[PDB]
C-alpha cells in the first residue's frame, strides 16, 4: 500500500543495474538489483548462522556464536566448523550491506536527492571492515577479529580492551568518545529544540525559526543554524565513528604496549621530567 | 562533480538579528558580538547577543568557583610550580574523602573536605543552569523540552557524584576530580561491580548511545539531501508538508519499510539521546546497592 | 528482585513509547492508500493517532493533523501494471507536469514570514545591508548547462534574511525574464556558475514568480521540484 502523496514519486528509473527488470517494489520496500542481491547474501548468511547453531547444539539467539578461525590458521581458509562459516557470514554480511548501500543510491536517484546518506552509512561499513577485514589482515590472522553472537562479541571488546591496560587511555579512543557523547548531546538538543517550537506553550502559536535561534543566542550566545545543525550532527556522528576505526586499526598494528605509555610523550619530557613534585616525580 | 552543501560556497552577511523580544526582559541581553568568516562557512556567522540574567551570573560564578577549587588544588599538588602543572595537569586528582569519613562533611580541606566544597559549586552550577534552559524558553513562549531532556543528563550526574555515594554510605563512592583519574575510576568501577557489560542497562545505554550516533548520521543526510527543497527549514514543512518532507520519508519507506514525518523525527531523536543517560542513571544507581555483581546477576535471571 | 523489576518496567515502557512514536509518525501520509487512490484494506498494527493542532502565526489558520488529506492537483502518470508495486509512467512532460523526481507539493501560494511577520526570502538588492561576506561572488557570472552552453548571468542573490545565506540564484536568460535557481544545486567557479541538472534550454522551463520580490512556498517547491527533476528527465543530452 502507498502513503497519501507517494504516488507521484513512484515512477521508472534510478537504476545503477538491471535496467527496469528490478524497477519494482513489494509493499513499501523498494526492490532494485541490490536488493534482489541484498535478500541472497542476507538469506545465505543466516542459513550459516542457523548451520552454526545447529553445530553448536543451540538455538537460543542469547548463546548462539560463530567465533572466528583460531589465530593459527592466520589468513587462510579454515573448515566450515572450526572459522570456515565465520569467514563466509563476514563475507555475506559485507556484500550485503554494500549492497544495501548502492540500493540506497538507486533510491536517491529516483527521488532526486542528494546521495548524503549511503555516503553516510558506508562509513558504518568502514569500521564493521575496520575490525572484521583491515585489522585482522594488518595483524595477520582472522582469529583477532569478533565472534558473531550476542554476549560473546562483547567478551571479546573486553579481552582485546585489557590487552592493552585501560583501553580509556587510547587517544584516538578519547576524542571517539568525546564526539559521540557530544553527537548525543546535540541530538537531545536538536530534537529538544524543534519540538519545543513546534510545539510551544499552552495558549501560544507555533514558533518561527528566529524563536530557535533566539534561544540558543540567549542560553550559550550561539545559535548554528538550521542547516548548520544537521551538518554538524552528520559531522560528528561520522567523525566519532571514523576515530573509532583510526583508534582500533593503530592497535596491535603499530602500537602494542599498554596505552597509558602513550603520554609519556608528555610527562617523562627531558626538562620538565625531573623535577621534583607532583605526580610524576 | 555535485555540490553536497556541506560548506557553504558563498558566505552572505547583513544586520545582525536582535532576535525576538515576546517575554524577554532586554535588559539582561547584551550587545552583538562579531562575526565569524570562519564559523560562517559551516553555520552562521553571527556570535551574540547572550542573555546573562540573576541565574545565569549565578550559575557562572559557582561553575568558575568550581574550577577555581580544582584549579587551586592542583596547584597546591604541583607544589606552585609552573611547570610541573602543565607536565602533569592530566594526572591530578581532586579526590573525596576515605571511606571512614562516611557522609560527613567534617573532612579536613587536604583529604577531601576540598572535593566537597568543589561538589558544592557544581551543584549550584548546574541546577543553576537547567533553571535557565527553563527561564529561556518560558520567555520565548516556547516548550520546555530542553529543560526535561536536560533533567536526563543531571540524573546521571546526580547518581554518579550524589545519590549512589549517600545509598553507599561514603563520599568515597563519588568521582574524583581529575581527566585521568576519572578514567581509572570508570574502570575500577565496572572491575568492582563484576563487569558493567553485564548491566542491562549499560547495555541498554550503549544501543541508545550507538543509535544517536545512527539516527543524528541518518536525519543530517536525509536534511541535507532534501536541502536542493529547502527542507533544512523543518518548522514550515510541519505546518506546511513541502516535497522536501515527502521524498525524505520515501527515502526511508522505500529503503527500511516504514517512515517518520518532520515534526515526528524530532521526538525518535529527543528520547534516543534522552535515554542513554536515563537508563545510565538507572543502571550505576542499582550497581553496588542492589547488585554486587552484574556477571552474577546474568547468569541466573 | 529490584533489578529484576526494573529492566522488565523498562522493556514494557520501551515497547509503549515506540507506539507511541510510530502513531506520532503517522500524523501525514496515512491513512495508507491502494494504488487507486482509495483506502488500503491493511493499514499496519498501530492505529492512526487521534487529530492535535497547530496554530500558525500571523494569522495564517490552524494546520490539523491527521486529517482531509488530497493532493489537490493532477497526477499526469498511468499505473504500469494490472497488480501492485509496479512503477507508474508520466502520461505527458514529467518535467512540466511535475511527477517523479521534477514532483511538488500544493503548499500555500504564500511567502514563508520569519518572526516579525516580514518575507523571509528576499533578493539582495531589496534587501538593505547584505552583501556577499566571503567565498566568490556570483552576480555577473555566466549561466552554464550540462551541455556546457550558457543558459543566462547572473543578476542577483535570493538570501534568507534570518539565517543569513544564499538559498537561490536569480539568472537572466536570452530573452530577458529571469528565472530562481537553488544554491544547492550550482557549482561556483571562478570564471563561471556550472548547473549539472539542467541543459540550457530547459532553464526557461523553471516556473516562473508572480511578484519580482517575493517568492511563494507554492512557487519554491514547484522550482526545486523542477530542477532537481533534471538529473533524470534533462540526462540524455
Ligand atoms: C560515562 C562514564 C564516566 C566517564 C567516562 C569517560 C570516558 C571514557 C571519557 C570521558 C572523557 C571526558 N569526560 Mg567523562 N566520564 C564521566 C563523567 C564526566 C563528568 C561528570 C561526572 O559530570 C564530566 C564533566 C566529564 C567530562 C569529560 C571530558 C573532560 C572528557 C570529554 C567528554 C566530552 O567531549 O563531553 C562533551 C563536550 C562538551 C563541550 C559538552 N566526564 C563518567 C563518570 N569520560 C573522554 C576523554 O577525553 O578523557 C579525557 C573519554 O574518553
Ligand atoms: C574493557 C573494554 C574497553 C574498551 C574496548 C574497546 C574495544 C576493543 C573497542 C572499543 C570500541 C569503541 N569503544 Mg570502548 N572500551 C572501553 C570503554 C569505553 C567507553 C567508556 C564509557 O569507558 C566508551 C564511551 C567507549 C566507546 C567506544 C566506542 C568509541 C567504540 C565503538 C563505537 C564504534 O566503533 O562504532 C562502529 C559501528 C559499527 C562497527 C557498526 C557496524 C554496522 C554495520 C555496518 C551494520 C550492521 C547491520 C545489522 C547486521 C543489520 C540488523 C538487521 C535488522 C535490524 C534486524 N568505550 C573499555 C575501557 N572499545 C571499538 C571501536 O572503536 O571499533 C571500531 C573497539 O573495537
Ligand atoms: C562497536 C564495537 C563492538 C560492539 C560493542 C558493543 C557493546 C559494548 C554493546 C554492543 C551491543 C549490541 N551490538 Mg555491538 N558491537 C560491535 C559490532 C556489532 C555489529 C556488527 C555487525 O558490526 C552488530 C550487528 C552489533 C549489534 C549489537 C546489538 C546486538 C547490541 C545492541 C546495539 C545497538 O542497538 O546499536 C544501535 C543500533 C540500533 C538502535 C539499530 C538496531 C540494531 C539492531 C537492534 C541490531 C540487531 C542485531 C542482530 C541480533 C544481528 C543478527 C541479524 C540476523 C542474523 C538477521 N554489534 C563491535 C564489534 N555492542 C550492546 C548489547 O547489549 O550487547 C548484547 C552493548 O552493550
Ligand atoms: C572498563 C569501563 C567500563 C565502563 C564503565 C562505565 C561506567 C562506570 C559508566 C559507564 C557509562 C556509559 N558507558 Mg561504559 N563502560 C565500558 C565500556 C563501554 C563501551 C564499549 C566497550 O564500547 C561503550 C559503548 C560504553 C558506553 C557507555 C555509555 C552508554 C554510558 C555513558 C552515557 C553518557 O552519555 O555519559 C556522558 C554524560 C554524562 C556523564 C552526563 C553529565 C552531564 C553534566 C550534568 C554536565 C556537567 C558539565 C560541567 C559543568 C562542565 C562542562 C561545561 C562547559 C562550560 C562546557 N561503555 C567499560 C566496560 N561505563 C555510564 C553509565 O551510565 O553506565 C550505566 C557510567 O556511569
Ligand atoms: C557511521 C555512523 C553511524 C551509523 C550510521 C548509519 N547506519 C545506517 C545508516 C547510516 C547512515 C543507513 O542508511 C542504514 C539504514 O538503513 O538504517 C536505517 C544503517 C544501518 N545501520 C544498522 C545497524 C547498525 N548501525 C550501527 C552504527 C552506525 N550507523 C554508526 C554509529 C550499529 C552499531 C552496532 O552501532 C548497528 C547495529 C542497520 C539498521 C542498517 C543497515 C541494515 C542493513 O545493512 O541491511 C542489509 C543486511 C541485512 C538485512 C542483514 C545482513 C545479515 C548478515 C548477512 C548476517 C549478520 C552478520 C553480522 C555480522 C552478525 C552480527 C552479530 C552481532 C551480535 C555481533
Ligand atoms: C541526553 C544526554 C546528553 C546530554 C544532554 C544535554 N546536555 C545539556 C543539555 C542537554 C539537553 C542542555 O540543555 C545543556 C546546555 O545548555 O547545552 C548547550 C547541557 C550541558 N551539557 C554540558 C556538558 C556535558 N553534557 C554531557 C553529556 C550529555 N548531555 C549527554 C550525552 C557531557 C559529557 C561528559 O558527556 C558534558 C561534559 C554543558 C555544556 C551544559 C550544562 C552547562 C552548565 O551546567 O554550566 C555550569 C558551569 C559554568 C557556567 C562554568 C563555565
Ligand atoms: C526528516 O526526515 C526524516 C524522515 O522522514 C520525515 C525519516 O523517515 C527518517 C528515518 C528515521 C525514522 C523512521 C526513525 C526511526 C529510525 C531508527 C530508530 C533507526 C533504526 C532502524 C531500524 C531498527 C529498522 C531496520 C529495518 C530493516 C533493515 C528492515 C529489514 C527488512 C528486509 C526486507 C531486509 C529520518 C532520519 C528523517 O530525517
Ligand atoms: C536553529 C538552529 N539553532 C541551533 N543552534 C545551536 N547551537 C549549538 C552551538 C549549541 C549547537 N544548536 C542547535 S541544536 C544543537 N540549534
Ligand atoms: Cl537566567
Ligand atoms: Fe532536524
Amino acid at each position: 500500500a502507498l502513503l497519501s502523496f507517494e504516488r507521484k514519486y513512484r515512477v521508472p528509473g534510478g537504476t545503477l543495474v538491471g535496467g527496469n527488470l528490478f524497477d519494482f517494489w513489494v509493499g513499501p520496500f523498494y526492490v532494485g538489483f541490490f536488493g534482489v542481491a541484498t535478500f541472497f547474501f542476507a538469506a545465505l548468511g543466516i542459513i550459516l548462522i542457523a548451520w552454526s547453531a545447529v553445530l553448536q547444539g543451540t538455538w537460543n539467539p542469547q548463546l548462539i556464536s560463530v567465533y572466528p578461525p583460531a589465530l593459527e590458521y592466520g589468513l587462510g581458509g579454515a573448515p566450515l566448523a572450526k572459522g570456515g562459516l565465520w569467514q563466509i557470514i563476514t563475507i555475506c554480511a559485507t556484500g550485503a550491506f554494500v549492497s544495501w548501500a548502492l540500493r540506497e543510491v538507486e533510491i536517491c536517484r529516483k527521488l532526486g536527492i542528494g546521495y548524503h546518506i549511503p555516503f553516510a552509512f558506508a562509513f558504518a561499513i568502514l569500521a564493521y571492515l575496520t575490525l572484521v577485514l583491515f585489522r585482522p589482515v594488518m595483524m595477520g590472522a582472522w582469529g583477532y577479529a569478533f565472534p558473531y553472537g550476542i554476549w560473546t562479541h562483547l567478551d571479546w571488546v573486553s579481552n582485546t580492551g585489557y590487552t592493552y591496560g585501560n583501553f580509556h587511555y587510547n587517544p584516538a579512543h578519547m576524542i571517539a568518545i568525546s564526539f559521540f557523547f557530544t553527537n548525543a548531546l546535540a541530538l537531545a538538543l536538536h530534537g529538544a529544540l524543534v519540538l519545543s517550537a513546534a510545539n510551544p506553550e499552552k495558549g501560544k502559536e507555533m514558533r518561527t525559526p528566529d524563536h530557535e535561534d533566539t534561544f540558543f543566542r540567549d542560553l550559550v550566545g550561539y545559535s548554528i543554524g538550521t542547516l548548520g545543525i544537521h551538518r554538524l550532527g552528520l559531522l560528528l556522528s561520522l567523525s566519532a565513528v571514523f576515530f573509532s576505526a583510526l583508534c582500533m586499526i593503530i592497535t596491535g598494528t603499530i602500537w602494542f604496549d599498554q596505552w597509558v605509555d602513550w603520554w609519556q610523550w608528555w610527562v617523562k619530557l627531558p626538562w620538565w621530567a625531573n623535577i621534583p613534585g607532583g605526580i610524576n616525580g | 562533480a555535485e555540490y553536497q552543501n556541506i560548506f557553504s560556497q558563498v558566505q552572505v552577511r547583513g544586520p545582525a538579528d536582535l532576535g525576538m523580544t515576546e517575554d524577554v526582559n532586554l535588559a539582561n541581553r547584551s550587545g552583538v558580538g562579531p562575526f565569524s568568516t570562519l564559523l560562517g562557512w559551516f553555520g552562521n556567522a553571527q556570535l551574540g547577543p547572550i542573555y546573562l540574567g540573576s541565574l545565569g551570573v549565578l550559575s557562572l560564578f559557582s561553575g568558575l568557583m568550581w574550577f577555581f577549587t580544582i584549579g587551586i588544588w592542583f596547584w597546591y599538588q604541583a607544589g606552585w610550580n609552573p611547570a610541573v602543572f602543565l607536565r602533569d595537569l592530566f594526572f591530578f586528582s581532586l579526590e573525596p574523602p576515605a571511606p571512614e569519613y562516611g557522609l560527613s562533611f567534617a573532612a579536613p580541606l587536604k583529604e577531601g573536605g576540598l572535593w566537597l566544597i568543589a561538589s558544592f559549586f557544581m551543584f549550584v552550577a548546574v541546577w543553576s543552569w537547567w533553571g535557565r534552559t527553563y527561564l529561556r524558553a518560558q520567555a520565548l513562549g516556547m516548550g520546555k523540552h530542553t529543560a526535561w531532556a536536560f533533567l536526563s543528563a543531571i540524573w546521571l550526574w546526580m547518581v554518579l557524584g550524589f545519590i549512589r555515594p549517600i545509598l553507599m554510605g561514603s563520599w568515597s563512592e563519588a568521582v574524583p576530580y581529575g581527566i585521568f583519574s576519572h578514567l581509572d575510576w570508570t574502570n575500577n568501577f565496572s572491575l568492582v561491580h563484576g563487569n558493567l557489560f553485564y548491566n542491562p542497562f549499560h547495555g541498554l545505554s550503549i544501543a541508545f548511545l550507538y543509535g544517536s550516533a545512527l539516527l543524528f548520521a541518518m536525519h543530517g543526510a536525509t536534511i541535507l539531501a532534501v536541502s536542493r527543497f529547502g527542507g533544512e527549514r523543518e518548522l514550515e514543512q510541519i505546518a506546511d508538508r513541502g516535497t522536501a518532507a515527502e521524498r525524505a520519508a520515501l527515502f526511508w519507506r522505500w529503503t527500511m519499510g516504514f517512515n517518520a514525518t518532520m515534526e515526528g523525527i524530532h521526538r525518535w531523536a529527543i528520547w534516543m539521546a534522552v535515554l542513554v543517560t536515563l537508563t545510565g542513571g538507572i543502571g550505576i544507581l542499582l550497581s553496588g546497592t542492589v547488585v554486587d555483581n552484574w556477571y552474577v546477576w546474568g547468569q541466573n535471571h | 528482585d529490584l533489578a529484576s523489576l526494573a529492566i522488565y518496567s523498562f522493556w514494557i515502557f520501551l515497547a509503549g513509547l515506540i507506539y507511541y512514536l510510530q502513531t506520532e509518525n503517522m500524523r501525514e501520509g496515512y491513512p495508507l492508500e491502494n494504488e487507486d487512490g482509495t483506502p488500503a484494506a491493511n493499514q499496519g498494527p498501530f492505529p492512526l493517532p487521534k487529530p492535535k493542532t497547530f496554530i500558525l502565526p500571523h494569522g495564517r489558520g490552524t494546520l490539523t493533523v491527521p486529517g482531509p488529506e488530497s493532493e489537490d492537483r493532477p497526477i499526469a502518470l498511468a499505473r504500469t501494471a494490472v497488480s501492485e508495486g509496479f512503477p507508474h509512467a508520466p502520461t505527458g512532460d514529467p518535467m512540466k507536469d511535475g511527477v517523479g523526481p521534477a514532483s511538488w507539493v500544493a503548499r500555500r501560494d504564500l511567502p514563508e514570514l520569519d518572526g516579525h511577520g516580514h518575507n523571509k526570502i528576499k533578493p539582495m538588492k531589496a534587501a538593505a545591508g547584505f552583501h556577499v561576506s566571503a567565498g566568490k561572488n556570483p552576480i555577473g557570472l555566466p549561466v552554464r548547462g550540462c551541455d556546457l552552453e550558457i543558459a543566462g548571468k547572473v543578476v542577483d542573490i535570493w538570501v534568507d534574511i534570518p539565517e543569513q545565506m544564499a538559498r537561490f540564484l536569480e539568472v537572466e536568460l536570452k530573452d530577458g525574464s529571469t528565472r530562481l535557481l537553488p544554491m544547492q544545486m550550482v557549482k561556483v567557479q571562478s570564471n563561471r556558475v556550472h548547473v549539472n541538472a539542467l541543459s540550457s534550454d530547459l532553464f526557461a522551463g523553471i516556473p516562473t514568480i508572480k511578484s519580482p520580490t517575493e517568492v511563494t512556498l507554492l512557487e519554491e517547491d514547484k522550482i526545486c521540484g523542477y530542477v532537481a527533476g533534471g538529473l533524470m528527465y534533462a540526462a540524455p543530452k
